[PDB]
């Protein structure tokens, strides 16, 4: 089929654009809360076997099938009570829609969390943040305030003897922190540092408390696909990609946009149908990056008669994450663009990892010399292996991030370098 | 090779053989001092990819 061509129907995050209300009154009104109870005695299983059904699988990063993620915990306790966690954090750059997801939906996030941490057996979950968005914090903390005085939450969670607590924290304005250890470890006080897996949050972690961690759209969809009933949902994608989609355009467009949209669409159906097309012409686009930073350019020959999923970009060696995707022209130096995406990660690495901490500089700064040409090319076959040296050897995937990148850049337009350092040699 | 004619002559019907052509002493046959500074070349491992010791 020729996905995409929704219907705003089915089209979950409404409220997106904040055209309506985002108190619970408009809540229940849009379909929020519905028979809540009767999950809660469907119980765990039930849920677990319906996402799995759906086929769902994870936003941030890497696609991780949730069912598994949380039968993994699916569990007995032994004292050690269990924890969920929202990572709230958006720090990737080109994603702008967790923020719009709770500033413009934060009852069906609670929702959702509730939902969770009752398959998962839980006691309470910890929605962290960042501190830049205080007034998107407020507005989160306010809809609570409501969810506890009404009864849809705390002791009596809906009209059952289940209880749940919800808290909020905000970090100090870090990255990494979106990370799923880090994230633990800065809660708890503890530098923003990861730690190494194993051992997992999904057996140990948090407070040395078993927990589960998971991001805003997946924990808010799941209770829509739970009251729909999951077999609908993955009719609207791909074996393996199943489920919509948010979509963050940005870049060198006319009207950049936030939005939502089916999954396993066509990027040029995406960029041309919304956002009132490409900037300067279609021909003057020269790359894409349909991923944010923790993913690789593509330049037309691909950025054309592509599909988006996470199968179909890995094929095409690169990755999805955010869908955050950037778009550029033949307008701009893709070296300083990218020197400064990588400057990024150079100011927002934690450090403890030796290579991380000692080769995102190297790269940092051979690639600021690539900016002017002052150079000679092998070092181009130097920074690749120096890559290929990180991207395993390290603990989180920020190596990675840091990685692929470059790789995709000297895998594309290495002749742009050759020829800046060629005319730079010529001016001496 | 600042003797004279004659005893070039005589020493060379001595031995059979000619001497000023293959004298032992150093008349400016020789390579200046004084040479110039050179710059020197390097193996064929001061590359920067593909030298992985492992290798060799
Ligand atoms: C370095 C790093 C930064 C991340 N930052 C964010 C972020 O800012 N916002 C977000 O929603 N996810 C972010 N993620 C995605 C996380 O991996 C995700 O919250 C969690 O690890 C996996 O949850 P999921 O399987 O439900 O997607 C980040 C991941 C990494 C590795
Ligand atoms: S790879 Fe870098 S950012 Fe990640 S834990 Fe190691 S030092 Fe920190």
């Amino acid at each position: 089929t020729s996905f995409g061509s929704l219907k705003d129907e089915d089209r979950i995050f409404t409220n997106l654009y904040g055209r309506h209300d985002w108190r619970l009154k408009g809540a229940l009104r849009r379909g929020d809360w519905y028979k809540t109870k009767e999950i809660l005695l469907k119980g765990p299983d039930w849920i677990l076997g319906e996402m799995k059904t759906s086929g769902l699988r994870g936003r941030g990063g890497a696609g991780f099938p949730t069912g598994l993620k949380w039968s993994f915990m699916n569990k007995p306790s032994d004292g050690r009570p269990k924890y969920l966690v929202v990572n709230a954090d958006e720090g990737e750059p080109g994603t702008c829609k967790d923020r719009e997801i709770m500033r413009h939906d934060p009852h069906k996030l609670v929702e959702g969390c509730l939902v969770g941490g009752r398959a998962m057996g839980a006691r309470a979950a910890y929605i962290y943040i960042r501190g830049e968005f205080y007034n998107e914090a407020s507005n989160l903390q306010v809809a609570i305030r409501e969810a506890y005085e009404a009864g849809l939450i705390g002791k009596n969670a809906c009209g059952s003897d289940y209880d749940f607590d919800v808290f909020v924290v905000r970090g100090a304005g870090a990255y990494i922190c979106g990370e799923e250890t880090a994230l633990i470890e800065s809660i708890e006080g503890k530098q923003g540092k990861p730690r190494l897996k194993p051992p997992f949050p999904a057996d140990v972690g948090v407070f040395g408390c078993p927990t589960t961690v998971a991001n805003v759209e997946t924990v808010a969809v799941s209770p829509t696909i739970c009251r729909r009933g999951g077999t609908w949902f993955a009719g609207f994608g791909r074996e393996r990609n199943s489920g919509t989609k948010l979509f963050n355009i940005s870049g060198h467009v006319n009207h950049p946009c936030t939005v939502e949209e089916e999954m396993s669409v066509p990027l040029k159906e995406l960029i041309e149908k919304h956002a009132g097309g490409v900037t300067g012409g279609w021909d003057n686009l020269l790359a894409v990056i349909p991923g944010g930073s923790s993913t690789p350019l593509i330049p037309k020959s691909v950025c054309e008669t592509v599909l988006m999923d996470f199968d179909a970009l890995v094929q095409a060696q690169t990755g999805l994450g955010t869908a955050a995707v950037i778009v550029m022209d033949r307008s701009t130096d893709i070296v300083k663009a990218i020197a400064r995406l990588i400057e990024f990660y150079k100011h927002e690495s934690c450090g403890q990892c030796t290579p991380c901490r000692e080769g995102v500089d190297w790269m940092n700064k051979v690639m600021a010399r690539f900016v002017k040409g002052d150079a000679r090319p092998a070092e181009i076959d130097s920074l690749w292996e120096i890559s290929k040296q990180i991207e395993g050897h390290t603990i989180c995937a920020l190596g990675d991030g840091a990685a692929w990148p470059v790789q995709g850049l000297i895998r594309h337009f290495r002749p742009e370098l050759e020829d800046r350092m060629q005319r730079f040699a010529q001016q001496h | 090779a600042s003797a004279t004619r004659v005893i070039q002559k005589l020493r060379n019907w001595a031995s059979g053989q000619d001497l000023q052509a293959k004298l032992q002493l150093r008349y400016q046959e020789i390579a200046k001092r004084t040479q110039p500074p050179p710059k020197l070349p390097v193996g064929p491992s001061h590359k920067l990819s593909n030298n992985y010791y492992c290798t060799r």
